[PDB]
RNA sequence: GACAAUGGUAGGAGAGCGUUCUAAGGGCGUUGAAGCAUGAUCGUAAGGACAUGUGGAGCGCUUAGAAGUGAGAAUGCCGGUG
RNA sequence: UAACUUGGGAGUCAGAACAUGGGUGAUAAGGUCCGUGUUCGAAAGGGAAACAGCCCAGACCACCAGCUAAGGUCCCAAAAU
RNA sequence: ACCGAUAGUGAACCAGUACCGUGAGGGAAAGGUGAAAAGCACCCCGGAAGGGGAGUGAAAUAGAACCUGAAACCGUGUGCUUACAAGUAGUCAGAGCCCGUUAAUGGGUGAUGGCGUGCCUUUUGUAGAAUGAACCGGCGAGUUACGAUUUGAUGCAAGGUU
């Protein structure tokens, strides 16, 4: 059986957001679990709280045993950009693109 | 005759030529206009005399 | 066409310096919001022949009418009312087809006003006689008068 | 035993019960095709013919009669805004050997 | 009446980008790129039947010269001591043979050295 | 139709042969080798594969040269240094490696390419009569 | 100064091979049995070489 | 049946494909239109089907008529994304 | 087996090499300007390692058939150690 | 036999607005839930955002710039393949492995061999180290009117035609 739970619309640039994901995907929750607290990246809580929410979706709407869960889908999309301008010399502007992510995290009982 | 059985004449139509639309049909491009010169451009050619 | 968008009068960026393409003014055809290069213009699609071939065109319309037997020659149509009603139920004692084309020698309003609403019916004077409305037609419902009118002006 | 056969101007190395592929033959399929041309016969028993095994002939019996896969034919000239492309499916005959003389 | 460009663009691409499936990169991907690589496809392809011909042509001379030496003759010699015998057996079934059956070669051979 | 046979690692089979070098030319023997270790003496030869057979070369110290080439043909190597370039004669390289210019000129008739570098992995050369691949049990070989 | 050619998707990802950041140096707390990095303080139970800090 | 021709730029000539709209006829569609996606399909080419998934209300076919009728390139224009 | 006439529609008016008859230059130029022929242009295929213009030869499509041209036949690399 | 949201007015929308300029003046972008709002009670994770259920609905993979949802582009997983090799990336030949179709002398991949210097423009001649294009999508160039001439078609004819 599998839970699953997203983040949509964070303000974090998947690139970065997906170097944190490679650390967690297909280990034990509780070992992701502590990967991520001891992890010292921006898109580590944010992670953190979409494992938690679907290790609580798994508990309640699925009865599933947390401890037997393991992460088997880990990932992160493109969610819309924010475009702004940063202000150069000689009068040009130059495009910043302000990127977001959706984030998906997927655990699994392993039957 | 009917009017969902129509035919002209034969001989009577000829569908007209279109150029500039690719090179399959020899008209593309250049559109039988040659390369350069006066008479290769938009309005372009001499007075009749 | 290009003069005819709003605005555009200025030059956009100079000639030459920025790197990019020349460009004379924002309403030019390849711009997005452009003047359209030889777009359609007002203009009537009509055009004449000459008499002896628009009444050969009659003759022909007509004949083929009587060859393909669609020519029912009637007496007379006798309405002092319009009814649709009875209308339909004479084309049906007729036996004539779907589509019907009915001629009169002068405008009658009750056979006009009897068979307007009757799909595929269209009723004219022997005057009004045109070839696309035979030709639409699958068979032709004429007075006596109406026939004889026809062939003299023919 | 193995027979050498000559049939849309090439050579053709069959044994009975061998499903074949030739240019396509004037028979209809069903038909019995009768190769007269042998150029040699091969097994224990080796015939050379010269060019021909005089009074050997191998007995097929038509399967299909069909066409091969669909070849793109494309061919263009860099610069000069001149190709041609063309569509070819080669007709062919389809037998099995019944028996070599 | 105004024609829009509509369906009939996609589908045409479509056609030229599936054609070059299983090329690398870019080159399956996008219109530009695949168009050029079909294009040249298309001119190896036409190029590669006619030099399919001559490379099969070359294999089955190389197999028969090998055979031939064997048996303590040359090629050369060899087909035109078939010529001179009247064998017309040609170049790819004279090479399935000399593989297949090698008795049966080992007879070619001396009716090509009795004709010289 | 299409009936070419195709050699494949399944059905071919290579065999291992010694050739004296004693009192032979270097390229007239060369020549020769590099046919067998590309598998053209053989009627299943196939380009894609290699059906070539193993060689083994003894005494390629008493390898021949005509005319004056022993001092006047000489090897040029170069170090992609600047100035690196190097040089020994075909006489002096015979003296110091002669399996090397056996070698060398054998390679240099092999095809450069990936099965041309593997073709050229089964010549075995040796400046002495004696060589080391008894359980491979060579069959002597005379060049034509 | 500027590249002469677009970099393709294929020699991007190459690049990126060693682009990852590694797992942390983290082992079981004794005391909790929560996960702590080696040689600190453990966050959870605030304990350190079997002492509270 | 026989045998003759069939490289090609500028360029001339011919025959066609496909797009939108109209007329007439004849059809399809919530028991699923168009579009989109996928496939190992068909035609000498432009191109045409069929099946399935998606989609959710329009749309083919025949003959004729009429064109804002076909894009890969214009340091093209606009948008999106590298 | 063309030719000519009349009528509708063109494009072209930067040519190149090679060989050969000449002018110019210096019996210089991948020079330049005229005569002649060929090829390229607008021509793929084979040869000349590569190589518009040289040599052989003019590709309707298909074939894992055959004979030849120029050029070749010890190995690369098909064919004479 | 006019447009159908890059079209059609600059403007289908709070547009001569926003924005730009001292000013004259220049001047955009931006339509679509559903039949009905029935617009997600309640529960759970979270500060929130966002999500998982439950429920509404024919459909929520119709949940708010909410019909459809192409491509570039970015990810995740997977069958085959790859760390001695010199690559206009294909093409032709071809084992091994993995599959099984509009059932077709099938599909995917590809050890290894032969051959092979993109396209367009402009040129005597361009792999060119000449030009042009980051990529994808849309948009973007012989038209119409009135005369002339010629050809085909058709009616009538020493007449033809308004
Ligand atoms: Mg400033
Ligand atoms: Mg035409
Ligand atoms: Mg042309
Ligand atoms: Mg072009
Ligand atoms: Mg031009
Ligand atoms: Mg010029
Ligand atoms: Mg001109
Ligand atoms: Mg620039
Ligand atoms: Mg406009
Ligand atoms: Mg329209
Ligand atoms: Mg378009
Ligand atoms: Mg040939
Ligand atoms: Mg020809
Ligand atoms: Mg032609
Ligand atoms: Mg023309
Ligand atoms: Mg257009
Ligand atoms: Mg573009
Ligand atoms: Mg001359
Ligand atoms: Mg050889
Ligand atoms: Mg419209
Ligand atoms: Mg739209
Ligand atoms: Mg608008
Ligand atoms: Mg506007
Ligand atoms: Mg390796
Ligand atoms: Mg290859
Ligand atoms: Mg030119
Ligand atoms: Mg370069
Ligand atoms: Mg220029
Ligand atoms: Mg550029
Ligand atoms: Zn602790």
């Amino acid at each position: 059986m599998e839970a699953k739970a997203v983040a949509r619309t964070i303000r974090i640039a998947p690139r970065k957001v997906r170097l944190v994901l490679d650390l967690i995907r297909g280990k034990n929750a509780a070992e992701a679990i502590a990967i991520l607290k001891l992890t010292n990246k921006a898109s580590s809580p944010v992670i953190e709280k979409v494992l938690m929410s679907a290790l609580a979706n798994a508990e309640h709407n699925y009865d599933m045993n947390t401890d037997e869960l393991v992460v088997k889908e880990a990932y992160a999309n493109e969610g819309p950009t924010l475009k702004r301008f940063r202000p150069r010399a000689q009068g040009r502007a130059s495009a910043i693109n302000k990127r977001t992510s959706h984030i998906t995290i997927v655990v699994s009982d392993g039957k | 005759m009917k009017l969902h059985e129509l035919k002209p004449a034969e001989g009577s139509r000829k569908e007209r030529n279109r150029v500039g639309r690719g090179v399959a049909t020899g008209n593309g491009k250049t559109s039988g206009r040659g390369h350069k010169g006066q008479k290769a451009r938009s309005g372009g050619g001499v007075r009749p005399g | 066409n290009r003069s005819a968008v709003s605005g555009g009068g200025r030059k956009p960026w100079k000639q030459k310096g920025t790197g990019r393409a020349r460009q004379g003014t924002i309403r030019a055809p390849q711009w997005r919001g452009g003047g359209i290069v030889f777009g359609p213009t007002p203009r009537s699609y009509a055009y004449k022949m000459p008499k002896k071939m628009r009444r050969l065109a009659l003759r022909s319309a007509l004949s083929f009418k009587a060859q393909e037997n669609g020519l029912t020659v009637v007496d007379a149509f006798n309405f002092e009312a319009p009814k649709t009603k009875e209308f339909k139920n004479v084309l049906s004692t007729l036996e004539q087809p779907k589509k019907v084309l009915v001629v009169t020698e002068n405008e009658d309003v009750n056979v006009e006003l009897s068979a307007r609403n009757i799909p595929g019916v269209q009723v004219t004077t022997a005057q009004g006689l045109n070839v696309l409305d035979i030709t639409n037609a699958d068979s032709l419902v004429i007075t006596e008068a109406a026939a004889k009118k026809v062939e003299e002006v023919l | 035993m193995f027979a050498i056969i000559e049939t849309g101007g090439k050579q053709i190395k069959v044994e009975e019960g061998q499903e074949i592929f030739v240019e396509k033959l004037d028979v209809n399929e069903g038909d019995t095709f009768t190769f007269d041309k042998v150029l040699f016969v091969g097994g224990d028993s080796v015939k050379v013919g010269a060019p021909t095994v005089e009074g050997a002939t191998v007995t097929a019996t038509v399967n299909k009669q069909g066409r091969g896969k669909k070849i793109t034919v494309f061919t263009y000239k860099r610069r000069k805004n001149s190709k041609r492309k063309k569509g070819h499916r080669q007709p062919y005959t389809k037998l099995t050997i019944d028996k070599i003389n | 009446p105004r024609v829009k460009g509509g369906t009939v663009t996609r589908a045409r691409r479509k056609k030229t980008i599936k054609l070059a499936k299983g090329y690398f990169g870019s080159k399956h991907t996008l219109y530009k790129v695949a168009k050029q690589q079909v294009m040249k496809s298309g001119q190896y392809a036409f190029r590669d039947r006619r030099q399919r011909k001559r490379d099969f042509r070359k294999l089955w001379i190389t197999r028969i010269n090998a055979a031939a030496r064997q048996h303590e003759m040359s090629y050369s010699r060899l087909m035109n001591g078939l010529k001179k015998a009247g064998i017309d057996i040609n170049r790819k079934m004279l090479s399935e043979i000399a593989i297949s059956d090698e008795k049966a070669f080992a007879q070619l051979v001396t009716k090509a050295k009795d004709a010289l | 139709m299409r009936q070419t046979f195709m050699a494949n690692e399944s059905n071919i089979e290579r065999k291992w042969y010694v050739i004296d070098a004693e009192g032979q030319t270097l390229g007239r023997l060369s020549s020769e080798v590099a046919s067998i270790l590309r598998g053209k003496n053989k009627v299943t030869y196939t380009p894609h594969v290699d059906t070539g057979d193993y060689v083994i070369v003894i005494n390629a110290s008493k390898i021949e040269f005509t005319g004056n080439k022993e001092t006047d043909k000489v090897y040029y190597r170069h170090s992609n240094h600047p100035g690196g370039i190097k040089s020994i004669t075909a006489g002096e390289l015979r003296r110091t490696n002669p399996e090397r210019l056996i070698e060398n000129s054998i390679k240099g008739m092999l095809p450069s390419t990936r099965l041309g570098e593997k073709q050229g992995k089964k010549l075995f050369v040796y400046g002495g009569a004696e060589h080391p691949h008894a359980a491979q049990q060579p069959e002597n070989y005379e060049l034509r | 100064a500027v590249p002469k050619r677009r970099t393709s998707k294929t020699r991007k990802n190459k690049r990126r091979t060693h682009f990852k950041i590694s797992v942390p140096g983290m082992t079981e707390c004794p005391n909790c049995g929560e996960y702590k990095l080696s040689h600190r303080v453990c966050k959870n139970c605030g304990s350190y070489n079997g002492e509270e800090v």
